[PDB]
């Protein structure tokens, strides 16, 4: 039994280095380069990401915590301190005699109750009013940032994420990362941030001859398969010579000729090309009462995948008579500012509306995304499930007191693992206390001997002064998913490094 | 265009740096209308507001602000010695002739006696007090907080 | 010579032996397996640690074929 | 790999102490030039506070970022690059 | 005309410089045995010699240049032409250590320049300071 | 230490005493002319031809220092020589 003693050790010291990176009074860490410099920062993923190791359990945790914050957003740093306690508290402590299998019931049982416990404890909450949404998501984000606009940006991100809602079909599904963008345009006032259709175009649209004015008409947009390949299937025509180049005219005119046949009724305008670009080819292709534009990135590619709807296939002609472009969409080239800028409003899949924002240089746009998806994590975190916990260090003590007498009521042989995983839960409170500047033993006795009277479970620690206080007159709260999913990683981490045995080596 | 010539050499950049200081501190001096006197007569007054004058009564803040006052002597001190004459000596002199006038006693760089340096010509700026003591606090402030320094980074 | 080379093998055997001796029945601990590369693979099935597993004796190699 | 101690604070307020007493003799009218050459035998005069922080080969890393530091805020007003290392040294030092 | 790696000696590298026509980007990997970061090398090339066929990946065991080498050889690429050094790498720290992924692709069409592909975005970069950082977000605050 | 890298022993204390012991060192082998006596000294540099002088000029012009307190009584040198003729 010596693997399993070697992976705790790794756990433990990987653990105890963002330990001090918790709370409103963190500290800040400096990592030096080889070839002579020194960065110093307080951020527990950057670290995370920076740092190199050699152990499987390493990797493990640190591609765990990594999904973690890709998934939620928020928590991805106690897990790692709850996993690494919980491991020094029960193997270091219940292994001297070498029995792996009461632990995960153990284990299996404690989170179960913790569960209940934290189910039986939530209160509910109103969605109705907007006020309330928006001073807890003033109370949620009052970290560390900035304190000027804070107000007009949160509400902008509760309008978008209200707006953006639109796959509810009985699963409630939300979706705003590739659903909604943001876009940037220097010059103007800076007070005038709202929502629009949002569509990825500046310069890609060419108009060499004047033509007529877009005003209202029907766009469908087809596919992108005019570009410098051999036709359909077959290799019968190859652009090689000039008598080539001035036969792809016709057969263009052809092939247009043919779509107006099939299924051509409200007149098109322009359509996706990748590669195709003349002086004399374009003109004729304007002459045939259609357009066309050219110059498409990834971001117009996702723009016309998810508001429009295109897709990929090698099938450009004969489609669906009632696929796309489905309502009165205007497009009118505007001259507000210095490019082309197209508004397409009333098409196919609403609900589809990207931010419009006039800054000035790259700090305003870096702090306004970052604000935006601060916003944006926040109320997708808040509305995922209408219950609010008292947060600061009161719930984790109610826990512990209720496994502790189902403990003692139960008067079981396997009591001892679960004392010490109930016991193993004081960790937040007193990390706060060590940041906070006090005596970390004579308020953790104070924090037991008060959470033991009557209905007294919303005492909790300050993180700016080092006394104990009450949460409804403070205002610390949190969701209820979140610490959820934090106990339930930590726990499958747990099991997971718990069921460990031999190491070898193959291919 | 301001002219200048030189004994062929490397003095002549130096010269042109000096008036270019010049120039930067007289367009400094007439953007403002306020002109406070120095020879370090405005560091001696802030550590007798600051000891003296307590804003509050505790005694965790007084263990800052009892440091914090202690560190702005080290200016005349290094003059003093600088110049040619004690340290103790003239600080006690000075100490004891602002306690007993009141007014603004500078630093002598030529006898070591206490005078007035709101009569002599020696002034200063206005913002540049400002800006030094906001980086000094910024300085000071952002390096107590140093946890530990791990051995890592590849880029 | 002669009673050495046996004992070897028998020494090999016994090795290669007791590695999946702590994954019999359906009550068993995971094993954990390593490329040489980065990659790691968690699986508590006797037929796959023996199918993914690097040899190098003979006798070890014809007690895998006739495993196989 | 692993350290937890307060040695980090000690080599900080080292450094601080050295930066420091390096540079401490080029306050007031009545005092003392330097000299800088290197390359090709150029001889190069200087008493300035920000031109001689930003030609300089500094061995330690924490006092190189402190010099950065100071010079990257001296855009601002005319020269105030000087007379305050000094005062940082000292809160430093009462500090620690 | 070439999109496969093979082994050579040493006739092909003396070779090279008359066979290759029209600007052939040829490029050569050191392979050493018991390295992870050459396996991860040599996989990432199989891939890349199918995403772009238009130029030629070749292998060879560190032992041929200069047998007589310590550990100080480390195992690299090495870009070549018709007889031209176009400033070869040395080291793992010009790659990034054991997490590279996509990196090694996009400084390839960074020092080619001819089959960009819309990669001219900036590397993530390292960590920045938070003190550097501060004074300049104050110093565009203030003016 | 901290800004030098162990090339020059230049510090607190060698102002009393190396800058003064160069320019005493550079002065003492001069002192064995001015005025009229036989005291030639033999120059041997890229010539190959064994030649003896006796003014300074050419034993300063031949000789190379490492040493900005020696190079700075050269340039004084070399500008009286411009200005007046002897000196
Ligand atoms: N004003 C406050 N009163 C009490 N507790 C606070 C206060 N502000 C922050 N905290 C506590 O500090 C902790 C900060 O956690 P945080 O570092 O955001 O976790 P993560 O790094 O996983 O996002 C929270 O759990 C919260 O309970
Ligand atoms: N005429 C003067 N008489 C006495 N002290 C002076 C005089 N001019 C400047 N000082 C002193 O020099 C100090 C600043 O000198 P220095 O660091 O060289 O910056 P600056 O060149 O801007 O004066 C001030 O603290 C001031 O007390």
């Amino acid at each position: 039994r010596k693997v399993q003693s070697g992976n705790i050790n790794a756990a433990k010291t990987i653990a105890d280095i963002i330990r001090t990176c918790l709370g409103p009074k963190s500290m800040m860490k400096m990592l030096l380069d080889p070839m002579g410099g020194i960065v110093m920062t307080n951020d527990g993923n950057a670290i995370l990401r920076e740092i190199q190791v050699q152990h499987p359990a390493a990797k493990s945790m640190i591609e765990i915590s990594r999904t973690q914050d890709e998934e939620v957003g928020d928590g991805t740093t106690s897990v790692i301190i709850l996993a690494g306690e919980m491991l020094s508290v029960a193997e270091h402590f219940l292994e001297q005699q070498m029995h792996p299998t009461v632990v995960i019931s153990a284990y299996r049982k404690a989170l179960d109750d913790m569960i209940s416990t934290l189910k039986k404890i939530s209160i509910p909450v109103d969605i109705s009013d907007s006020d309330m949404m928006l001073n807890i998501i003033n109370s949620s984000i009052t970290t560390k940032a900035i304190s000027r606009w804070s107000s007009l940006a949160c509400n902008i991100a509760l309008d978008a994420v209200k707006m953006v809602q639109f796959e509810e079909n009985g699963r409630k599904e939300i979706d705003i990362k590739k659903y909604a963008r943001v876009e940037k345009i220097p010059g103007g006032i800076i007070e005038d941030s709202c929502v629009l259709r949002g569509v990825m175009i500046n310069k890609d649209v060419t108009h060499p001859r004047m033509r007529r004015y877009i005003k209202n008409p029907r766009i469908v947009l087809l596919d992108s398969s005019l570009e410098y390949k051999k036709g359909e299937s077959q290799t019968d025509i190859e652009i090689t010579r000039e008598e080539d180049f001035t036969r792809i005219l016709q057969m263009e005119e052809e092939y247009i000729q043919q779509l107006c046949e099939d299924i051509i009724q409200l007149k098109p305008d322009v359509v996706i090309t990748e590669k195709g670009i003349s002086d004399l080819a374009q003109h004729y292709l304007m002459r045939a009462n259609i357009t066309a534009i050219r110059r498409v990135r990834k971001t117009d590619n996702n723009r016309i995948a998810r508001a429009c709807g295109a897709r990929i296939v090698s099938r450009p002609e004969e489609l669906r008579e009632d696929d796309v472009g489905t309502g009165a969409g205007l497009l009118e080239i505007k001259k507000i500012g210095d490019e082309y800028f197209t508004f397409i409003t009333d098409c196919k899949d609403p609900k589809a509306c990207t931010i419009l924002l006039r800054g000035a240089s790259k700090e305003i746009l870096s702090e306004v995304e970052r604000n935006l998806q601060d916003a944006m994590q926040v109320c997708r975190n808040v509305l995922l499930d209408p219950q609010l916990v008292p947060g600061g260090g009161a719930s984790e003590m109610a826990v512990a007191h209720a496994l502790t007498e189902k403990s003692k009521a139960m008067t079981g042989v396997e009591q001892w693992p679960y004392r010490a995983v109930a016991q193993a839960l004081e960790v937040i409170p007193r990390t706060l206390i060590q940041n906070c500047g006090a005596s970390t033993i004579r308020l953790l006795t104070s924090l037991r001997a008060k959470h033991t009277q009557e209905n007294c479970e919303t005492w909790g620690v300050n993180g700016e002064t080092g006394t104990l206080v009450d949460m409804k007159e403070l205002g610390i709260w949190e969701p209820l998913a979140v610490k959820l999913q934090t106990y339930k990683t930590a726990v499958e981490t747990a099991v997971l490094l718990l069921r460990i045995d031999d190491i070898v080596s193959g291919h | 265009t301001l002219l200048i010539k030189g004994p062929n050499k490397h003095t002549l950049t130096q010269i042109k740096d000096a008036v270019r200081d010049g120039l930067r501190a007289v367009k400094n001096a007439i953007d403002d209308g306020c002109v406070v006197p120095g020879a370090g007569a405005v560091e001696v007054a802030m550590a007798e507001a600051l000891i003296k004058h307590k804003p509050s009564v505790k005694g965790r803040a007084q263990l800052g602000v009892q440091a914090f006052a202690d560190a702005l002597l080290i200016i005349p001190k290094v003059l003093a010695q600088n110049s040619g004459f004690d340290l103790q000596e003239t600080l006690v002199k000075i100490q004891a002739e602002h306690s007993e006038s009141g007014q603004l006693v500078g630093v002598d760089l030529n006898t070591g006696e206490p005078m007035v340096a709101a009569e002599v010509g020696v002034w200063d700026n206005y913002c540049v007090k400002k800006q030094l003591l906001h980086s000094c606090t910024v300085i000071a402030t952002n390096i107590l907080l140093v946890d530990e320094i791990m051995r890592a980074g590849m880029s | 010579t002669g009673e050495t080379i046996r004992s070897q093998n028998v020494m090999a055997a016994a090795s290669i032996a007791n590695i999946v001796k702590s994954s019999l029945g359906p009550v068993g601990l995971d094993k954990m397996l390593v490329d040489d590369i980065g990659d790691v693979t968690i699986t508590n099935d006797g037929a796959t640690i023996l199918k993914l597993l690097e040899v190098e004796h003979p006798a070890a190699k014809v007690l895998c074929e006739l495993a196989d | 790999e692993v350290a937890r101690a307060q040695a980090a604070l000690a080599v900080n307020i080292s450094a601080a102490r050295g930066l420091q007493d390096v540079l401490r003799t080029n306050l007031g009218p009545k005092g003392t030039m330097k000299m800088l050459v290197s390359g090709a035998g150029d001889i190069k005069l200087t008493k300035d506070g920000n031109v001689l922080l930003h030609e300089m080969q500094i061995q330690h890393p924490t006092a190189s970022l402190i010099a950065k530091v100071a010079t990257a805020q001296d855009d601002i007003t005319g020269d105030g690059t000087t007379s305050n290392v000094l005062i940082i040294g000292e809160l430093l030092k009462q500090a620690d | 005309k070439f999109g496969e790696v093979l082994e050579i000696s040493g006739k092909d590298y003396v070779q090279e410089v008359t066979k290759a026509g029209e600007g052939l980007w040829v490029i050569l990997h050191l392979y050493k045995q018991g390295i992870p970061l050459c396996a991860l090398i040599n996989q990432h090339l199989s891939g890349l010699a199918r995403k772009f066929p238009d130029v030629k990946f070749i292998k060879a065991i560190s032992t041929t240049c200069i047998p007589n080498y310590p550990d100080r050889n480390l195992p690299t690429i090495f870009v070549y032409l018709e007889g031209d050094i176009k400033a070869q790498f040395i080291g793992p720290l010009v790659f990034g250590g054991m997490n590279l992924t996509r990196d090694e692709l996009e400084w390839k069409l960074s020092e080619s320049g001819a089959i960009m592909t819309d990669l001219e975005e900036n590397p993530k970069k390292p960590i920045e300071d938070v003190l550097l950082s501060s004074v300049r977000r104050s110093v565009l605050m203030k003016r | 230490m901290l800004k030098e890298g162990a090339k020059h022993f230049s510090g607190l204390e060698e102002a009393v005493y190396r800058n003064i012991q160069a320019c005493k060192e550079l002065a003492q082998t001069t002192r064995t002319a001015y005025g009229p006596n036989g005291m030639n000294k033999m120059v041997i540099n890229h010539l190959e031809k064994l030649f003896v002088t006796n003014d300074a000029a050419t034993i300063l012009r031949e000789l190379e220092v490492q040493h900005p307190a020696a190079k700075m009584i050269v340039m004084a040198s070399h500008m009286q020589e411009q200005e007046v003729g002897d000196g």
